[PDB]
C-alpha cells in the first residue's frame, strides 16, 4: 500500500509504523507480569474474568459474518474488555496519537483505538490488550521521557519539559535515576504496585528527531511546508474533493468555477522563520 | 508572533511565566500544590467548605480536593484578558465565579424586538384612531411604567418593587428621522448617534441601517434580569405581549378587553415580534430566546466593536468571540447541555493571553497580503480554490509554528482542542480579510483542521472534529439539513450541536468577513441597533474588559439580586460580626 | 344509519346514503382531499427572486450584506417549473403536477403520492429540495453561491426547526409542531381554509370538518362504538345531511337571533323523535332524554354551526363566533336538560377562544386558530369548522383576515375542485 | 447503471438489475418494509396486567395507591385480541392483523394500511385506542375505572407528549421526537433493529440501510442527480452489490486487520477502473481521481462496512465500530488522496459517536444510537447500518444490549419474513 503521502523522513516514519511488513525496533523487554502490574486491571497470576462463556461452549447467532471471521483468543475465551492508554509529548514523541490509531488498525486484529490530543486509548479483550501493551511499551513507539502510560490525569503532552527532559506527570507515576533510567513507581492510574517497574533510559534528542512522526517547526524538527510540500499538497486535495462533493457529488474538479488548476499551489509564501522563534 | 505587542501574545507569556516565552523547560512538583499564588482561590474554597459542612444536618461533606484531584503539581497560571492589561485567576473565569459573564448572557436573553407600525395600522383599520408623535410619546411613557410590572388599568393590583426590576424599560428606534425628531427623546434609541461610525465619511453605518430598516418604527424591550433567572427565555416575547397589550388599552382609550385587544395580542406575540432565537428539537428541548437557537450572526451583532472601531475587523472578531465562547461554550455546552466543573478554559483560551488575538491579526495581515493590500477584494472572478489554499496554508503554518516555537503558548493552550480552534480561527480571519465573505471562511476552517491533524499528529478531544470533518462537505452544500449560509448557523445546525471550541471562533469569523466588507451588521439590523443601547448593564463594546472586572470582583453592574428583600442567606448565620 | 346529502343551496345531492359511505376511511373524495392537503405547495417565485436580490434570505428582520445575487427565477419560471416537475416525477404518467400562475410569478407544486413513503412532510421537503436544485441548475449558480439558494428556499432550517421562512407554503405544518400523534390534519389555520374555499362559509365549514374528522380518526378517537358519533357529526354538521343545517340558516336568516336557531333546532329534534320527554319538573319544565345520544349530539352540533352562521352573517363579522358557540351550547342545555355539543367540550373551547380573542394573553381573531391550536383543540371535531365559516362570512372587519394573511392560498389552491367544492366531491363519492 | 445482487453467503440473487429497481420509491419489498415498520406494534399483555394490579400505571418510579384493579387481560387474551382486530379492521380481507404470542402473554398488532390517511403515527394511535376500549369492554370496566385503563395503555400522555410509558411498542417514535421533516424512519434504535433481525449482522446492516435511504428520500436529499449516489450506496453497501461487501469480509476474516480490508478495497477499485492515477508526487505517492465520484463513494462505503464487520467480529463486540469507521475513512483517504465515505460526513459522525460512546457526556454504546440521533444523524445514510451490524456481532459484552433493551422486538417482530430476510425480499422484488 501507499499508506500516506509525504517526501520527508517523518512521512517515511509514518509509513513504516503503519506497515505490518515493517518490524518495529525493540528498545526494552518488560516482563509480562510487570506489564500486568502496570495496567492494574488484575494481579499477575490472577485468572481472567469472563463476561460470557467461551464461544466454543455456546451457540452463536446464525450469522454469516461470525461464520467467516475468526475471533481473537481473548474473544474466544470471553475475556473482559480492558485498555491501555498513552500520552505523547509534543516534544518529539516517537509516535503521535493519530498515527497510533493508524498503526493499531493496520497491525492488529480486533481492537478499539481512540485518538485525543493528550491521550490515546486502545481497548480490546483483556489477554489481547495485555499482548498489545507489551509490544507497544517494548518498542520504539515508547520513549521513557516523551511517552507515558496514563489511564487518568493525562495532563502534560503540551506542557514544557523538566530539566531532565521528562514530560510532566501530575500523579508522579515515574521516578528518574541519576543515570537517566526511568522507573514506574505507581500503576498507570497512579495506584500503588507491589514492586517498581524499570522502563529504561530516554532516547537522545537526535534519535527523537530521527524517529518522530510529527512535523514540528521548532528545535530542529521538520518544517512541513518548507521541507515537505507534498504533505499539505495531498491533504489540501482531499479537502477540495470533499468540498466539491458536498456541493454536487457527481462533479469533477474541472467542472467547478475557480476549481484547483492542479494539486498543490504555485504561490505559497511562509510568514515564520525556520524554528519559528523571532 | 505578531509584530505589535498590543495584539501579540508576548506580554501575556512574559507576565505568566518566569522563564522566557520561547523556553522549552520549566520546573514541577515544587509549588507546594495550592500553596502557590495560583492556588489562592482553592485555599479560599477549602476555608468555606468547612462552614458549609457545619451547617448541614448530617454533616454531608462538600468541597474537598483530597476526595477528588488535588491541584498544582504544575504551575497554576493566571491569564491576561485579550487586548487589555488585566490579569485574572483561572478560577475567576468560571461563569459561576464571574457576575459580569452572567450579566452578559442575561442581557441577551431578556431582550425582545417588536415593530410598532402594525399596531398603528390596526388602530387605523378597525377604529380610525389617530396616531401622532405625541400619542406615541404617551404610549412609551405608559409602557415604561407597565413593562417592569406597574399597573395601568385595574384597582387593587400588586406591583413589582422598582429596584428589583430597574433594568427593565423600553425604547424605540426608526429609520424615519422626522418621526424620531418628533418623539419625546427620553424614549429614543438614536441610530444617527449610536452609528456615526463611517469608512469614507461620518454616519455611513447609520445610513446602512436606516436604509435597511426604512421608515419603520421598532421597539426594543428589556425584561427584568430576575425574570430571566426565575424562569427562562420563553417568558420574554410573552411578557412584551402582555405589557404592550395593557399599554395599548391605556394609551389609546380602548375597552380594556375587546376584539381589537385580541388582535393586538397576535400582533405583539406573532405578527411583528423579533426574537433572539426559536425553540429546539425536543432531545435538547428549550424555550425561545436561549443559546441553542441563537444564530452566530446575532451573537456578532450584539457586540458594538464595529460601530466603535469601524476599521478594526479583528477586534470585532475577538469581541464577538469573547461573547460566543462564554455563551456557547461555558453556559450552553458547559451547563445547559452538561454541567459540573464545565468548560471555562475551552472558552477562555479564545479570549485570554492574546494568543487567538495574535493569530487573527497575523491572519488578517496574510490575507491582505494575498489580496494585494486591498481588503475584501477577493470576490467573484477573483475567488478560487488556488488563492484560498495559498492563504490558508500560509496562516496555518504561522499559527501552528507559534505553539511549537513558543512552548509557553502551548502550555497555556494545553488541550489540543483550543490550539485547533485558534489556528483554524486564524486561517478563517485571513480569508475573511481577503474576501469580505463568510462562506469561504468555512473552506479555511476545514483545511486548517485537516492540515493541523496532518502536521502535528493530533488535534483536539475525542469528539472535537465532528463538525470539522463535515466542514468541507457542508461548505457549499444545499441539501436539506446539511447546508446553510455561515451567518445563519448556530448550535442547532446538526454537526454544530454538541461540541466546544468552535462556536466561539465562528462568531468571530462571521463578524470579520462583514467588518472587512464594511458592513454595519452581520445578520440583523434590528438586533444590531437594539444592542447598541447604552443603558444595558453589561458593556457590549468592551467585552474582555468586563470579564476582567467580573473576575477580580470589581464589577458593579449585576442586576436582579434580592439583597433588598431578605434578612440572610442559606447556610450563612445571621448576627453581627465580631 | 342513512342520510340524504344536500348542497349549499338546499338541493338534495344523493338519497339514502349509508352512514359509512361518508367515512374518511372509505370515501374516495375525503381521501383525495387529505392527499391534496399534504402534497400541495405554493411558491411565490417573484418574492423569492427578491429575497436573493436583497439578501433577505433568512428570518424576520434579517438581511445578509454582500451576498446579493441576481437570479432571474421569474424570467426562467418556465425552465425552473419543468426542472422541478422532472425531479418530482417518480414514474411517467403518475400524479406529479406543477403549474405556473400569475405570469410565472407564483407556482403550484404537487409531488406524486409515491414519494410519500411514511412521512407526510415529504410534500414540503420534496418541493423544497427540487426547487433549490432547479434554481441552482437553471440559473447556473456556482458552488460558492449555492448556500444562498438553500437559505432562500429552506428559510432558517435547520438552525431553526421551522422552515416557515422558506419558499414553499403548505396548508399543514412540520411534524414537530403538531400537538400530538394524529394531529397532522389539524395544523391548518382557519384563515388558510377560508381563503382556499374563497370565503364561501359552507364550503369552508365542510372542508374544515372533513379534515378535522380525518384527524379524529388519526388521533385514535374513533375506535369501536365511538366511531359512529364522529360520522354522524360529519354528515349533519359537515355535509348538511337531511338538509338540517341549511333549513336552520334559511329559516332564521332574515331576523332570527342566535337563540331562535337553537330552539328551531330543538323543535326539529323532537319532531324527528331524536329527543323525548324524560321528566316534568315542579315548575312545568320538562327534562328530555335521547334514545340515540350520538344522534342528538350530531343535532346539537348542527344547531351550533347554524347559530354561528346566522349571527355572524348578520354582523357580517367573524368575531362573534366564540361567544356564539358558547351560548348555542349553554342555551340548548338549559332548554332540554340534555348535554351540549361534544358533551361540554365544545362549550369549553368556546370559552378559551372567547377569552383568547378579546384579551391581551394570546390567540387573536378567529382566523388565527386551527384544530391543533392549544386554545381550540378540545372539541372532537365539531368546533373549528364554525371558525372557518365565521371568517368566510367576515366582511374584512378584522385586521388579520384571510385577505391579509392568506392570499397565496386563495390564489393557488382556490382552483382545486375538491377544495372549492368538498361537499359535492364527497357526495359523488358516496354514490 | 446495473448491479448483481448477492446474499450473505456470497451466492448471487439477481443479475443485470437496473439501479432504479432497488430504489425505495419503486421497490415493492422496500415499500413493504417501510409499511410494516410504521404499522406494527408489540404489546406485553402480562406486564400490562401487572401494571393495573399494582397501580404502576404512570411513569418511572410512580405508583398510585388505591386504584389497583385486577383485570384478567391475559386470561381473556383471546377476546381482547379479537375485539382489537375487529376495531382495527376497515374492510373484510384487508391487511389488518393481530396475533397472540407466548400463550397470550404478548401480542402483535397491525392496523390496516387504510387507517393511515396522513399521519404514520396512526400505527401507534389506532392500536392504543383499540386496546384500551378492548380492555374496558371485554373486562367490563366501569365508568369510574376507565381512566386507569387509559393510563395503563397510553402512559403519561397527554400530560407527557411521549406515550412511551404506555403499552404499545413500535420501532418508530412519535412525530414530535423526530429531528426534522422526513426523519420518521430514522427514529429507530440500533438495538431494536439488531433484535429484529435476531442478531445476524448483514441482515441488520441491510435492513438499517434500507430504512436510512428511504428516510434520505423523505428528507429531500435525493432530488435530481443526487439520487444516483444514494442508490449506489444502498446497492453496494446495503445489498452486497456484485459481492464486493461479502468478498472483502471473507477474504480478510481469518487474520485480516481493518487496514487490510481498506487496502483490499482500494486495490479492487483500481482493478475495476473506478479510480485512476491523477498525479505522481515527489515521493512516488500517487493521488488518484475518479471519473465517477458517486461510484467511488459506493466502493468506499462498502469498504467501511466490511472493515467494521471484520474488526468487530474479531473482538465479538460492538464498541469498536465508531473508531473503526473513523480509521476506515481516514486511511482510505490517505491511501488514495480521494475523499472518504459521504465526503467527510461519515468520518464526522465517527468522531462524535467515538466521543459519545467513551465519555461522560451522553450517548452510550452503539446500540442506543440511531439515524435520528443528534450524534449519528450526519452521514447521508451510510453510517448507522454499521452500528446495527456491530450490535448483531456483539456477544453481549455490553450492558445495554438488544437482549436487555429490546427482547420484545426480537420476540414479536422477529418472525416477520421481510424483517428476517430483507436482502432476499428486495432482490426478489427487483427481478
Ligand atoms: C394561547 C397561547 O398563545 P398564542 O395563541 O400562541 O399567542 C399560549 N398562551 C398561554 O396559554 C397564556 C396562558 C397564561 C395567561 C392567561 C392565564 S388565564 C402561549 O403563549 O403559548
Ligand atoms: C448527545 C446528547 O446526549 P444523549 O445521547 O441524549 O444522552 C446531548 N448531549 C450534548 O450533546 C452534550 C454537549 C455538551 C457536552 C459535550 C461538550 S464537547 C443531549 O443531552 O441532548
Ligand atoms: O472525552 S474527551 O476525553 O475526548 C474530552 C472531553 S473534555
Ligand atoms: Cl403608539
Amino acid at each position: 500500500p501507499q499508506f500516506t503521502a509525504g517526501n520527508s523522513h517523518v512521512a517515511q516514519n509514518r509509513r513504516n509504523y503503519m506497515d505490518p511488513s515493517y518490524k518495529l525496533e525493540k528498545l526494552r523487554d518488560i516482563p509480562e507480569e510487570d506489564i500486568v502490574r502496570l495496567l492494574a486491571h488484575r494481579a499477575p497470576g490472577e485468572e481472567y474474568k469472563s463476561i460470557h462463556p467461551p464461544l466454543e461452549e455456546m451457540e452463536e447467532p446464525d450469522c454469516a459474518v461470525r461464520q467467516i471471521v475468526k475471533p481473537t483468543e481473548g474473544a474466544a475465551a470471553g475475556d473482559r474488555i480492558r485498555y491501555v492508554q498513552y500520552t505523547d509529548s509534543m516534544f518529539f514523541s516517537p509516535i503521535t496519537p493519530y498515527q497510533r490509531a493508524w498503526e493499531a488498525l493496520n497491525r492488529y486484529k480486533g481492537v478499539d483505538p481512540g485518538v485525543l490530543s493528550g491521550r490515546t486509548i486502545i481497548e480490546a479483550r483483556e489477554r489481547d490488550i495485555e499482548k498489545i501493551a507489551k509490544i507497544e511499551v517494548d518498542c520504539e513507539l515508547y520513549d521513557t521521557a516523551r511517552t507515558g502510560l496514563r489511564g487518568r490525569t493525562v495532563h502534560g503532552h503540551a506542557v514544557r519539559l523538566d530539566k531532565d527532559g521528562m514530560m510532566f506527570d501530575a500523579l508522579r507515576r515515574w521516578s528518574r535515576g541519576a543515570d537517566g533510567t526511568v522507573t514506574y513507581v505507581k500503576d498507570m492510574i497512579g495506584g500503588a504496585m507491589d514492586k517498581e517497574v524499570t522502563l529504561g533510559k530516554p532516547l537522545s534528542d537526535a534519535e527523537l528527531l530521527k524517529k518522530t512522526t510529527m512535523y514540528r517547526n521548532a528545535q530542529g524538527g521538520v518544517w512541513q511546508e518548507a521541507d515537505d510540500p507534498e504533505s499539505m499538497d495531498v491533504t489540501a486535495q482531499i479537502h477540495w474533493k470533499r468540498s466539491v462533493g458536498g456541493f454536487q457529488p457527481w462533479a469533477k474538479m474541472k467542472d467547478i468555477k475557480g476549481g484547483k488548476k492542479d494539486v498543490g499551489v504555485k504561490n505559497l509564501k511562509l510568514f515564520t522563520p525556520r524554528g519559528g522563534v523571532e | 508572533p505578531y509584530n505589535d505587542i498590543q495584539h501579540n501574545f508576548l506580554k501575556a507569556m512574559s507576565d505568566k511565566f518566569a522563564e522566557k516565552p520561547e523556553s522549552t523547560a520549566t520546573e514541577f512538583y515544587t509549588y507546594g500544590g495550592i500553596a502557590q499564588k495560583g492556588g489562592m482561590r482553592k485555599r479560599e474554597f477549602i476555608a468555606e467548605a468547612s462552614k458549609i459542612v457545619d451547617s448541614r444536618v448530617n454533616s454531608t461533606p462538600a468541597y474537598n480536593p483530597d476526595a477528588g484531584m488535588p491541584q498544582g503539581q504544575r504551575y497554576l497560571m493566571p491569564y491576561m484578558m485579550n487586548h487589555t492589561d488585566i490579569m485574572v485567576n483561572a478560577d475567576d473565569l468560571h461563569w459561576i465565579n464571574n457576575a459580569a459573564m452572567q450579566q452578559a448572557w442575561d442581557d441577551m436573553k431578556r431582550g425582545i424586538v417588536l415593530g410598532l407600525d402594525d399596531a398603528h395600522g390596526l388602530l387605523e383599520a378597525r377604529l380610525g384612531k389617530e396616531v401622532t408623535p405625541d400619542t406615541i410619546s404617551n404610549y412609551m411613557e405608559v409602557l415604561n411604567h407597565a413593562l417592569p410590572g406597574g399597573a395601568v388599568i385595574q384597582e387593587h393590583m400588586v406591583e413589582t418593587k422598582p429596584m428589583l426590576v430597574n433594568d427593565s424599560y423600553a425604547k424605540i428606534f426608526s429609520g424615519d428621522d422626522d418621526l424620531v425628531d418628533s418623539v419625546d427623546r427620553r424614549f429614543i434609541l438614536d441610530i444617527n448617534k449610536e452609528f456615526a461610525a463611517g469608512y469614507d465619511k461620518p454616519g455611513e453605518q447609520a445610513d446602512q441601517l436606516k436604509d435597511a430598516i426604512g421608515k419603520k418604527i421598532w421597539q426594543i424591550l428589556w425584561m427584568p434580569t430576575v425574570v430571566a433567572r426565575q424562569t427562562d427565555g420563553g417568558t420574554m416575547f410573552r411578557w412584551v405581549g402582555m405589557q404592550v397589550g395593557m399599554t395599548m388599552i391605556n394609551a389609546y382609550k380602548l375597552c380594556a378587553g375587546e376584539s381589537v385587544t385580541g388582535e393586538f395580542a397576535y400582533y405583539a406575540k406573532h405578527a411583528a415580534v423579533v426574537q433572539l432565537s426559536n425553540y429546539m428539537p425536543v432531545k435538547r428541548a428549550r424555550s425561545h430566546n436561549e443559546p441553542g437557537g441563537m444564530p452566530l450572526g446575532i451573537n456578532a451583532d450584539s457586540t458594538r466593536s464595529p460601530a466603535l472601531f469601524p476599521n478594526d475587523p479583528i477586534r470585532a472578531e475577538l469581541e464577538s468571540i469573547a461573547v460566543a465562547a462564554m455563551v456557547y461554550d461555558q453556559l450552553w455546552f458547559g451547563t445547559y447541555m452538561s454541567g459540573g466543573v464545565g468548560f471555562t478554559q475551552y472558552a477562555s483560551a479564545t479570549y485570554t493571553d492574546n494568543i487567538l488575538e495574535d493569530f487573527c491579526y497575523k491572519g488578517c495581515e496574510i490575507g491582505l497580503d494575498y489580496a494585494g493590500g486591498k481588503m475584501a477584494s477577493i470576490k467573484g472572478d477573483k475567488l478560487n480554490m488556488d488563492i484560498l489554499e495559498e492563504i490558508i496554508r500560509a496562516e496555518n503554518d504561522y499559527a501552528l509554528t507559534q505553539y511549537e516555537a513558543y512552548p509557553t503558548v502551548a502550555e497555556s493552550h494545553f488541550g489540543g482542542s483550543v490550539r485547533a480552534c485558534c489556528a483554524a480561527a486564524g486561517c478563517g480571519s485571513a480569508v475573511a480579510c481577503a474576501t469580505g465573505l463568510a462562506q469561504p471562511a468555512l473552506s479555511a476552517w476545514s483545511l486548517s483542521m485537516l492540515g493541523h491533524y496532518e502536521r502535528v499528529g493530533r488535534l483536539g478531544f475525542f469528539g472535537y472534529d465532528l463538525q470539522d470533518q463535515c466542514t468541507a462537505c457542508g461548505s457549499y452544500s444545499y441539501q436539506s439539513d446539511e447546508g446553510m449560509p455561515f451567518e445563519m448557523r448556530g448550535v442547532n445546525y446538526p454537526n454544530y450541536a454538541m461540541n466546544v471550541g468552535h462556536q466561539s471562533a465562528y462568531a468571530g469569523l462571521v463578524a470579520g468577513a462583514h467588518s472587512a466588507n464594511h458592513d454595519a451588521w452581520v445578520l440583523s439590523p434590528l438586533w444590531k441597533v437594539a444592542f447598541s443601547d447604552r443603558d444595558l448593564p453589561f458593556d457590549r463594546g468592551y467585552v474582555t474588559r468586563e470579564y476582567g472586572l467580573g473576575a477580580n470582583r470589581e464589577y458593579t453592574k449585576v442586576a436582579g439580586e434580592r439583597d433588598l428583600i431578605i434578612a440572610g442567606h442559606y447556610g450563612r448565620e445571621p448576627g453581627a460580626k465580631l | 344509519d342513512e342520510i340524504d346529502l344536500y348542497d349549499d343551496k338546499g338541493k338534495k345531492l344523493a338519497a339514502g346514503v349509508p352512514l359509512q359511505n361518508i367515512s374518511p376511511l372509505k370515501n374516495a373524495a375525503i381521501k383525495k382531499i387529505v392527499n391534496l392537503t399534504i402534497r400541495t405547495g405554493a411558491v411565490d417565485l417573484a418574492g423569492l427572486e427578491k429575497k436573493f436580490a436583497t439578501g433577505a434570505i433568512a428570518g424576520r428582520g434579517m438581511v445578509i450584506r454582500g451576498v446579493n445575487r441576481n437570479l432571474p427565477i421569474v424570467d426562467k419560471a418556465k425552465e425552473i417549473a419543468k426542472a422541478v416537475e422532472d425531479m418530482l416525477r417518480v414514474e411517467s404518467g403518475d400524479d406529479t403536477n406543477v403549474e405556473l400562475i400569475a405570469g410565472g410569478k407564483r407556482m403550484m407544486v404537487q409531488p406524486p403520492t409515491a414519494r410519500i413513503l411514511s412521512d407526510y412532510s415529504v410534500g414540503l421537503t420534496a418541493s423544497m429540495g427540487a426547487l433549490t436544485h432547479a434554481i441552482i441548475d437553471v440559473c447556473n449558480v456556482s458552488m460558492w453561491d449555492a448556500p444562498y439558494v438553500h437559505a432562500g428556499v429552506w428559510g432558517m432550517y435547520p438552525q431553526n426547526p421551522d422552515p416557515g421562512d422558506g419558499a414553499v407554503k403548505m396548508l399543514v405544518d412540520i411534524p414537530m409542531k403538531n400537538e400530538g400523534p394524529g394531529f397532522t390534519l389539524r395544523n391548518i389555520p382557519v384563515n388558510h381554509l377560508a381563503a382556499t374555499v374563497r370565503k364561501r362559509a359552507m364550503q369552508g365549514a365542510g372542508l374544515t370538518m372533513i379534515l378535522e374528522e380525518a384527524a379524529q380518526f388519526e388521533m385514535g378517537n374513533c375506535m369501536g362504538p365511538h366511531e359512529r358519533g364522529h360520522l354522524l357529526d360529519l354528515a349533519y354538521e359537515g355535509l348538511n345531511a337531511n338538509n338540517l343545517l341549511y333549513s336552520l340558516i334559511k329559516d332564521n336568516g332574515q331576523d332570527g337571533s342566535l337563540g331562535d336557531v337553537i330552539y328551531a333546532a330543538v323543535e326539529k329534534a323532537k319532531a324527528d323523535g331524536v329527543i323525548k320527554s324524560l321528566k316534568k319538573m315542579p315548575s312545568g319544565f320538562t327534562v328530555y332524554d335521547a334514545d340515540d345520544m350520538q344522534l342528538w349530539n350530531a343535532y346539537a352540533c348542527t344547531a351550533m354551526l347554524a347559530g354561528v352562521c346566522v349571527n355572524c352573517a348578520s354582523m357580517r363579522a367573524g368575531q362573534p363566533v366564540p361567544g356564539n358557540i358558547m351560548q348555542a351550547c349553554c342555551l340548548i342545555e338549559r332548554e332540554t336538560g340534555l348535554p351540549g355539543p361534544d358533551f361540554g367540550m365544545a362549550q369549553g373551547a368556546s370559552v378559551s377562544s372567547s377569552f383568547f380573542s378579546h384579551s391581551i394573553y394570546g390567540g387573536g381573531g378567529p382566523g388565527v386558530f386551527y384544530g391543533n391550536h392549544i386554545v381550540t383543540r378540545h372539541a372532537k371535531g365539531q368546533f373549528i369548522p364554525c371558525f372557518c365559516a365565521a371568517m368566510c362570512i367576515d366582511a374584512d372587519t378584522m385586521y388579520f383576515s384571510p385577505a391579509r394573511t392568506s392570499a397565496l392560498y386563495g390564489e393557488v389552491l382556490g382552483a382545486i375542485p375538491e377544495f372549492a367544492e368538498p361537499m359535492r366531491a364527497v357526495a359523488e363519492a358516496a354514490k
